[PDB]
RNA sequence: AGCGGAGAGGUA
DNA sequence: GGGCTAATGACGGCGAATACCC
DNA sequence: GGGTATTCGCCGTGTACCTCTCCTAGCCC
């Protein structure tokens, strides 16, 4: 929700290039871009304000919700990073990753 | 802002209201009171602004 | 919480304890020189909160970068 | 009205628009023809990358001024990333190379 | 701003030429006699040439 | 607490 | 009232697709 | 075979600003 450590975090990217290329995506391509699948279609649980497990808006997929926290509250600290749950596997990274991937 | 004729001005300069100088040059006026010491830090010279 | 580096220096650590950020510049022995605090909710602006901490750990005998 | 630092987006990185919630004028496409017929690639690339659009050089800018050191970085906005993320999610390949 | 087309041809050049000279005042260069018109009372002046900045720089990065 | 899209009106 | 639970009042230009007399 | 003759479908139509309201909805207790 609110990051104070990561705004000094400077020259984190060059983007040196030459050329743009672009083509078709072979299957292997995208099964190795993504990091799960999902199978049930719910993008907001009602009656509670969690993401749901495996869907649109999921965290065991894309990412946390909140910068370095958890959905249940087991590892809420910034000294814990890439470290997974056992109920609910959130890699706690910085909240720029529910972009990328 | 509105435009309006000014006579009293050379070709080379143009005229700007004190507000919208103040609120577009205000991290140059926060560098200049940076350095002639009249404000320690960055949020008693905005107070002193305001 | 625990004190962690802003890696944009190599003499000042910080920390983080909610809403508001404190800092603390050290020497090789590890002794606290000064130490204040910030409230980013009552800046209203991301920057101007860089330029705040950029400023305290420069004014205040702060080493910069290698 | 006037600002120097509002409110961005969650999408892209940019300023708002309109006289209430901080809202900065929009640079105009024609606007942008009128900066490139002068030529002066240094105050369009000022006024497009490191004004608006970066997550960093637009902290980056405001330090050196605030500072006093004149060094600033180029960078790709996160604009062109969001636009390739969109692109990526259509089946075509898409890479900076 | 109109002495120095007739020292220089090009104009692109001249912008150039004067922020390479730009980035030597802001840390600190005593100057010749806002440190933008002082650069190009510098340049009008035929005082400031391609070689001295290579020879500041050279020094600066020499002293850096 | 910041961020969205439609419909109508008005100035240049 | 309530709480989860799932139209027909546009207009012009250009490229492919049958298809019809030759 | 064959070489156009209608014919169907795709493409598009200026810039910037100011103000107001209204949005996912519905259904048998
Ligand atoms: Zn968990």
């Amino acid at each position: 929700m609110k990051d104070l450590l990561n705004l000094f975090n400077q020259q984190r990217q060059t983007l040196d290039f030459d050329a743009i290329k672009i083509a078709l995506a072979s299957p292997d391509l995208i099964r190795s871009w993504s990091y799960g699948e999902v199978k049930k279609p719910e993008t907001i649980n009602y009656r509670t304000f969690k993401p749901e497990r495996d869907g649109l808006f999921c965290a065991a997929i894309f990412g946390p919700i909140k910068d370095y926290e958890c959905l249940c509250g087991k590892y809420k600290r910034m000294k814990h990073r890439g470290v997974v749950c056992e109920k609910c596997g959130t890699e706690v990274t910085l909240a720029k990753v529910r972009r990328e991937r | 802002s509105v435009i309006t004729v000014g006579p009293y001005l050379k070709l080379h300069q143009c005229g700007l209201p004190k507000k919208m100088a103040l609120e577009l040059f205000k991290p140059f006026v926060f560098a200049k009171l940076q350095r002639r010491g009249l404000a320690t830090t960055i949020k008693a010279a905005k107070k002193l602004v305001e | 919480n625990e004190f962690t580096q802003i890696s944009g220096y190599v003499n000042a650590f910080g920390s983080q304890r909610g809403s508001v950020l404190t800092v603390k510049v050290e020497n090789d022995e590890g002794w606290t020189l000064v130490e204040e605090d910030f409230d980013r909710a009552d800046y209203g602006s991301d920057p101007e909160f860089v330029a705040e901490v950029s400023s305290y750990l420069k004014r205040n005998g702060g080493i910069k970068d290698l | 009205h006037a600002r120097s630092t509002g409110p961005y987006s969650l999408v892209t990185q940019q300023p708002l628009g309109g006289k209430a919630q901080f809202g900065g004028q929009r640079f105009g496409e024609m606007e942008v023809w009128a900066l490139e017929a002068y030529g002066a690639a240094y105050t369009l690339q000022e006024m497009l990358t490191v004004k608006s659009d970066d997550v960093q050089g637009r902290n980056q800018m405001y330090k050196n001024i605030v500072d006093g050191e004149h060094e600033m970085v180029a960078g790709m906005p996160e604009s062109f990333n969001v636009l390739v993320k969109e692109i990526r999610s259509l089946a075509i390949h898409m890479e900076l190379e | 701003v109109e002495d120095c087309l007739e020292v220089v041809n090009n104009r692109f050049e001249l912008v150039m030429m004067a922020s390479k000279r730009a980035r030597q005042l802001a840390n600190g260069v005593q100057p010749l006699i806002k440190p933008t018109v002082m650069a190009l009372r510098e340049i009008a002046a035929r005082r400031i040439d391609n070689a001295l900045i290579d020879e500041v720089e050279k020094a600066e990065r020499e002293r850096a």
